[PDB]
């Protein structure tokens, strides 16, 4: 497929691998009694095996010649191919969430800011204004791009520099 | 063949030929992007030597670096 | 193939679009000595119009001679 | 002014009203500085000329049946001599090359020792078709167009035998034969998704 | 110069509170120097929060 | 007034002579979007658009569709509906998307324009004969001349209502739409087969039984 | 980076070599197709046979490259 | 005024009453500003007088017996033909000569500034060289113009649907009135 790499459904060396897990657990699971805590124990995680082996091979992941799944980190490569949902879906998923905790964070430092005690307000933390700006930071795209088309995104040159500039 | 040809660019005593600074000066943008561009920066490569040996440091650096990768890759 | 038909006419083609066009555009750039020609096309200027006219020569005869 | 490229928008102040072929079209703002502007009005006019002289003897060869524009160099390659209206031309792709080289040099250097001259006449200008002086910004407008039609449809040349790889007037033969069914979405390589 | 609790902003390019703003103290009227008084909300790196500036050093913004 | 929650307190920027007069208005902006007055303007742009294209978009889904369950009217189910259509068309989907996307490129642009200037497209010389005619009618959104042409946005004490009609079916259709997808991806029926299935056994066939929705029960 | 490496230390550690995040480099494998490597299926300008670069350079220096290139006994 | 479109209702303020064909239709406001409705004006006569000779052309077609105004250029796709007598053309050179011919016509027309009614070389007989009946001739030809304009695109829309041409659909209607009209058509009404 892409880059030489066999789908992990039909590679060989990920069945091998698979095997090879098994038999490790089944090795130490035949050591114990039948329907004993231990043995419970390994028979849930050779079940967990099983589903993440079936689970991986379900997604379409691409293996190598290793057996051992391979993502691809370009975005018309992986929307052409179908590989979408191992960096592209959780980049945007990370950006969300990460600018979610930015955008929070920001509205906090301005709130606190037009107090008579801001550091005071930053050692202890104004509890309900917090989950306030917590609740109200899920449109922060939106409100992302609306403080950036109006200019107060942006401190304008009142900032502090050095006698060089 | 090339670098003699290059080696024949700059003004020396005989009229034909490239002034630095004069090349130095004319290259400024418009819009004032660059500000004023690379005005004033003859005289601070030429009466400067620790510019100099950064500028060719730089260069033989980067070239020794292009040696390594080019001669595992290519053996001579 | 024929060398000095091609030297030739590589050289007297550059010195002439020297000498003529590309003249005074060289004199508002640049703004042994004394030559008596009445455009100031001296000794110089000969040698490197005909220097571009023989590599130029050069350049189009070997690639006439790999034929390609 | 000649109109306006967007409906609505404001004209921007740095571009003359008198100016040929003003339509108010600068998003990027390129032409803000007035020796850049200079230049650019040079560089419109004369890529627009090349680019009709350009359209006309692509049309010109296809339509008259002696290949595309794109065939039409390949007498060089490979072995063969060079035609013109089916007539054979006893020349050399060096030979060529040289009175290229010496014929354009002397006539770009003629058009470059002069200042800012983008409009001549005299000699230029046999037929005295600019010899009134109230109805020249006319043409030169007219001029200005045609040149934009042309360059876009050039490039729109380039682009489809880039793409498809066949002649315009055999392009234009699919599009008459199956308009829905032969187009630039139905390609393969101008949108990768369709 | 500037009054008592005006807001100022200064110049000097070397100092901690450069392109910054602080509050004006007094203005001492004799021959000094330096007579404009600023305070700052928040201390440089000497811990210190007050410094004297001259009149050209300070705009009242 | 009117409140999405009774005993909320509204906020400020939706309790302003601007923002009481749009159309709609409940107080609903937990997550404060439209405190910028600029911001609220082009959202209620943006929820207009997606309000008539909702609306549009989802009798086409209802009336075919209930349609199909009466007499005449053999339509596909508007998951299926597009590759039918393509089967009995005469051009491929990738040319009929670029015509589309020209076509709906040069009206969105002049909208976007009009957003931009409100009286804007109404400049002589622009257009033939339409330029006198793409003007607004001073409500932003909400455009006269060939547009409406049965003329009932003339009578002025009908005006509000047909304002509040037109953006509550409209936020109506874009929860109807939404339910659309999420009924096809939950069931893979019908709209009207999942409605006919809540009528037949309304206390067993459901959201809490599909096995998609809440998987912890 | 350090995420990575210790995500996959942690999965060579508890057993499961499957789980470990190993992203394909396939930027620097698309610049060894464009330079003439059969190895990963481009077949784009160097590897492409129908390509006008491989085309024109076949006659004279290409050869010799493309068969040190498509070795991987060497550090080519 | 020529008339009111619907009784009751008022005539708009901006059409004037000294102009032929004003009978206060005008619901989408569209000719309110004077050089959007001579424009439009100008574009009214000329799509009247274009269809006006479309629809006697395509008449004659029928009704002399040579197809309809659909088969007539059904020759190029595969002879042209007229009065059933050969036409030694094809298509592209039929098409460069329509082409310099209405570039050259129209030029003439555009380079007047809003010359609707010409007279003079266009005008032979000289009927409107009295302004009394001028503009009772100017309203009988906005009438018969919008008349054919109506029916060209009842002959488009009726071929469309029926897929033959005027004149047999005619003989159809006058033939079973109840059994071929629109509505047996199952196209212009899609139940039943
Ligand atoms: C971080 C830099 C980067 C790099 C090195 C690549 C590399 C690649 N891209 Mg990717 N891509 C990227 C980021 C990148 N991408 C981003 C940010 C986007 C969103 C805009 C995309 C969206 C995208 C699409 C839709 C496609 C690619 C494709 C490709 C491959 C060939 C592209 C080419 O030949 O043009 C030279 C490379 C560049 C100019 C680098 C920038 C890539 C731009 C954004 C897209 C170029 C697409 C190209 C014009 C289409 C080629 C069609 C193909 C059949 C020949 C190549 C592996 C194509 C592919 O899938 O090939 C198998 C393809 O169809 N990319
Ligand atoms: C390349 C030749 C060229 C040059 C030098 C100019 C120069 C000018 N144009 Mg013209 N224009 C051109 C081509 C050119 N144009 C074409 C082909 C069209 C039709 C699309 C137009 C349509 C146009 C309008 C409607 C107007 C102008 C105007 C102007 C003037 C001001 C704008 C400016 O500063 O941009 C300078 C232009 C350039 C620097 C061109 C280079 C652009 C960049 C560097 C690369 C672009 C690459 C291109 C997008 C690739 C397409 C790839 C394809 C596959 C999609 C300036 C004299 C305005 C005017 O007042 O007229 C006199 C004006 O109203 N132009
Ligand atoms: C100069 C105007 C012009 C005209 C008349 C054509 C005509 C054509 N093109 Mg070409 N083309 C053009 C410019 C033009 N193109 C440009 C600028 C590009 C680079 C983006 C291309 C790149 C291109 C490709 C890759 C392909 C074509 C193809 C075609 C043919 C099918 C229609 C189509 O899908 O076009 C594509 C449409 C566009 C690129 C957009 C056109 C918008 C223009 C540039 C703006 C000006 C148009 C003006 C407002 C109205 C038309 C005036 C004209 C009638 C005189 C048709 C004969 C296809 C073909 O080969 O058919 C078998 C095909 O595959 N064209
Ligand atoms: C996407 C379409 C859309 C848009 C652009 C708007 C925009 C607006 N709404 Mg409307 N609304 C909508 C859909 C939309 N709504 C739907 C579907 C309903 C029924 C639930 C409502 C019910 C409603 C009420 C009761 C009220 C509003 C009001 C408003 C206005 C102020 C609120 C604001 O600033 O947020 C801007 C909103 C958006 C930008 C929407 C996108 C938000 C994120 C990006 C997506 C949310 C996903 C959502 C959770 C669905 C899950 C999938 C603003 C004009 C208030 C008003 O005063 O109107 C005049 C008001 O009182 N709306
Ligand atoms: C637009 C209004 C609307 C209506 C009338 C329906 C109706 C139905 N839904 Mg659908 N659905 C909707 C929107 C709607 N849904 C939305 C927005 C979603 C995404 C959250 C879904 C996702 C969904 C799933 C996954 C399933 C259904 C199912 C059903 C059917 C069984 C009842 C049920 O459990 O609903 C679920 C109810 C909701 C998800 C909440 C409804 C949201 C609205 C806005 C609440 C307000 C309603 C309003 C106060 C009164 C009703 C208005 C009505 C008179 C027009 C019933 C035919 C089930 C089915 O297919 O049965 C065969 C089923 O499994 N719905
Ligand atoms: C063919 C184009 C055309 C044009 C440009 C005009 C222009 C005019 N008409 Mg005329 N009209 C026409 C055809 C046209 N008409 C036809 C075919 C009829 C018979 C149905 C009429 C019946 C009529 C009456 C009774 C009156 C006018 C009047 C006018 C004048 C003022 C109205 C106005 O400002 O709107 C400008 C007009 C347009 C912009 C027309 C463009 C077409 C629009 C954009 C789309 C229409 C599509 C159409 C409805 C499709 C029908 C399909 C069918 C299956 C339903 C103006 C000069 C008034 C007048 O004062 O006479 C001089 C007047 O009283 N018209
Ligand atoms: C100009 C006037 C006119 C006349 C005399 C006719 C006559 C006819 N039409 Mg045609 N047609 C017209 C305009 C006209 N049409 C228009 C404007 C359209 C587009 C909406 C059509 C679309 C059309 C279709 C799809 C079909 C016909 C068919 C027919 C034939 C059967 C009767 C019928 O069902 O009519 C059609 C009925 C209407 C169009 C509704 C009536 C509305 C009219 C246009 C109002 C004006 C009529 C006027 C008050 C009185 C007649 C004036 C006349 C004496 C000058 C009949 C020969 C049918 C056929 O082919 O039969 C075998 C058929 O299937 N017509
Ligand atoms: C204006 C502006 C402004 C703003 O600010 C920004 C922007 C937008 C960016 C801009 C834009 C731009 C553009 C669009 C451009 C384009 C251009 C072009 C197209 C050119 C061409 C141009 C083109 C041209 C010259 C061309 C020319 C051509 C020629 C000579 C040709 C020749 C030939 C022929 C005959 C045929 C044969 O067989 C071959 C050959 C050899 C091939
Ligand atoms: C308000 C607010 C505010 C605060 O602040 C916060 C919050 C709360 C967040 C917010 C909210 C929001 C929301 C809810 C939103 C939603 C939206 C939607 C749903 C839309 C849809 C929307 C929807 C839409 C458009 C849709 C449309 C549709 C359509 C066209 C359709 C079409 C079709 C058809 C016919 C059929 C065929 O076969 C196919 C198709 C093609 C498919
Ligand atoms: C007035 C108004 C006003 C208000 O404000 C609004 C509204 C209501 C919108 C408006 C209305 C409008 C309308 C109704 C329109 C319509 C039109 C038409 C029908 C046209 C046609 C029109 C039509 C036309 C011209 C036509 C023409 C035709 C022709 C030439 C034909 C030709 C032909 C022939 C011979 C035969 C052959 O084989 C072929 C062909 C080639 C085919
Ligand atoms: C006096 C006179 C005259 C005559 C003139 C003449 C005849 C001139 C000539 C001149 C000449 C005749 C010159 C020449 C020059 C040349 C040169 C200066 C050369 C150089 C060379 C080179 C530099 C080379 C190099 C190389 C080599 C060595 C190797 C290979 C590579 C190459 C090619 C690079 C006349 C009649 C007009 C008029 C009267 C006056």
């Amino acid at each position: 497929d892409i880059a030489g790499l066999t789908p992990c459904s039909e590679s060989k060396a990920y069945a091998k691998l698979e095997k090879k897990e098994l038999k490790t657990l089944e090795k130490r699971l035949k050591q114990y009694e039948a329907d004993s805590a231990p043995a419970v124990a390994l028979k849930a995680t050779m079940e967990r095996t099983k589903a993440r082996f079936a689970n991986y091979a379900k997604a379409g992941l691409l293996c190598g010649n290793d057996g051992l799944p391979h993502l691809i980190a370009d975005p018309g490569l992986a929307l052409k191919y179908g590989h979408a949902g191992e960096v592209f879906i959780p980049t945007f998923g990370f950006l969300y969430v990460a600018g979610y905790i930015g955008y929070v964070g920001r509205q906090y430092l301005i709130a606190v800011k037009g107090e008579a005690k801001p550091t005071d307000k930053e050692i202890i933390i104004d509890v309900p204004l917090a989950t306030k700006l917590a609740w109200q930071g899920a449109g922060w795209p939106l409100a992302a791009v609306q403080e950036l088309q109006r200019g107060t995104l942006l401190e304008k040159e009142e900032n502090i520099t050095v006698s060089p500039r | 063949v090339i670098f003699i040809v290059a080696g024949h660019m700059y003004r020396t005593n005989f009229g034909i030929g490239h002034r630095m600074q004069a090349i130095l000066e004319a290259h400024t943008p418009p819009s004032g992007s660059l500000g004023a561009g690379h005005k004033g920066l003859f005289d601070t490569v030429n009466n400067s030597l620790h510019f100099q040996l950064g500028l060719a440091l730089a260069s033989v650096g980067t070239i020794t670096s292009l040696v390594a990768q080019h001669m595992y890759s290519l053996p001579p | 193939l024929d060398p000095q038909i091609v030297i030739s006419g590589s050289t007297a083609a550059f010195l002439a679009i020297g000498r003529f066009v590309f003249l005074g555009y060289q004199r508002r750039e640049a703004n042994i000595f004394a030559t008596n020609d009445p455009a100031g096309f001296n000794i110089i200027d000969v040698a490197g119009w005909g220097a571009l006219g023989h590599a130029v020569g050069f350049a189009v005869l070997a690639i006439n001679s790999l034929q390609g | 002014k000649a109109g306006n490229w967007l409906p609505g928008s404001d004209a921007p102040a740095w571009l003359p009203d008198d100016l040929p072929g003003n339509y108010g079209f600068d998003p990027l703002s390129l032409g803000k500085e007035p020796a850049s502007l200079k230049r650019f009005t040079e560089s419109e006019v004369i890529h627009g000329r090349w680019a009709m002289l350009g359209v006309a003897g692509s049309l010109a060869v296809e339509l008259l049946g002696y290949g595309n524009w794109y065939d039409a160099p390949l007498w060089a390659v490979n072995g063969g001599k060079a035609t013109w209206f089916g007539i054979e031309v006893p020349f050399d792709l060096n030979a060529l090359l040289a009175f290229e080289f010496v014929a354009m040099a002397a006539a770009e250097g003629q058009r470059g020792d002069a200042g800012g001259v983008v409009y001549p006449g005299g000699a230029f200008d046999p037929l005295g078709f600019a010899k009134d002086s109230s109805k020249s910004g006319e043409l030169k407008l007219k001029e200005i167009k045609n040149g934009r039609l042309a360059m876009v449809a050039f490039l729109g040349f380039v682009a489809q035998h880039a793409a498809t790889g066949k002649g315009p007037i055999a392009a234009l033969g699919e599009h008459l034969a199956n308009p829905w069914g032969a187009n630039f979405a139905t390609n393969g390589i101008s949108v990768p998704f369709f | 110069g500037p009054k008592r609790g005006s807001l100022v902003k200064i110049l000097r390019p070397e100092s901690y509170w450069f392109n910054q703003v602080g509050k004006v103290v007094s203005v001492d009227q004799s021959g000094v120097r330096y007579p404009v008084v600023v305070r700052f909300e928040n201390q440089n790196y000497a811990g210190v929060t007050t410094n004297n500036y001259a009149l050209d050093e300070v705009v009242a913004a | 007034r009117q409140s999405w929650l009774p005993g909320s307190q509204i906020p400020a920027h939706l309790d302003t002579p601007a923002a009481q007069a749009l159309a709609g208005n409940f107080g609903f902006d937990p997550l404060g979007l439209g405190k910028d007055p600029v911001a609220l303007r082009w959202y209620q742009q943006a929820e207009l658009i997606h309000c008539r294209t909702a609306m549009a978009g989802v009798a086409g889904i209802l009336i075919p569709g209930l349609l199909t369950k009466a007499g005449a009217l053999n339509v596909p189910e508007w998951y299926d509906a597009g590759k039918v259509a393509i089967e009995n068309s005469f051009a491929p989907w990738g040319s009929l998307l670029a015509v589309q996307l020209f076509l709906c490129g040069f009206v969105e642009a002049k909208r976007w324009q009009d957003i931009r200037k409100p009286g804007s497209q109404g400049e002589p010389g622009s257009f033939l004969g339409f330029e006198a005619s793409l003007k607004g009618t001073s409500e932003l959104g909400y455009p006269g001349g060939p547009f409406d042409p049965l003329g009932l946005s003339k009578e002025a004490d009908k005006w509000a209502d047909w304002k509040l009609k037109e953006v509550k079916n409209g936020r109506l259709a874009m929860l109807a739409f939404l339910g659309f997808v999420a009924q096809k991806y939950a069931t893979g029926a019908g709209p009207v087969d999942n409605l006919a299935a809540h009528l037949k056994d309304p206390w067993h066939v459901n959201y809490a039984t599909n096995g998609v929705s809440l998987p912890f029960l | 980076t350090l995420g990575l490496y210790v995500h996959n230390d942690v999965m060579q550690a508890f057993g499961t070599p499957e789980k470990q995040i190993l992203i394909e480099p396939v930027f620097a494998q698309w610049i060894q197709a464009a330079h003439g490597k059969a190895l990963y299926g481009f077949d784009f300008l160097l590897s492409s046979k129908t390509s006008a670069a491989f085309a024109n350079g076949q006659s004279l220096w290409l050869p010799g490259w493309l068969d040190a290139i498509n070795n991987n006994q060497n550090s080519l």
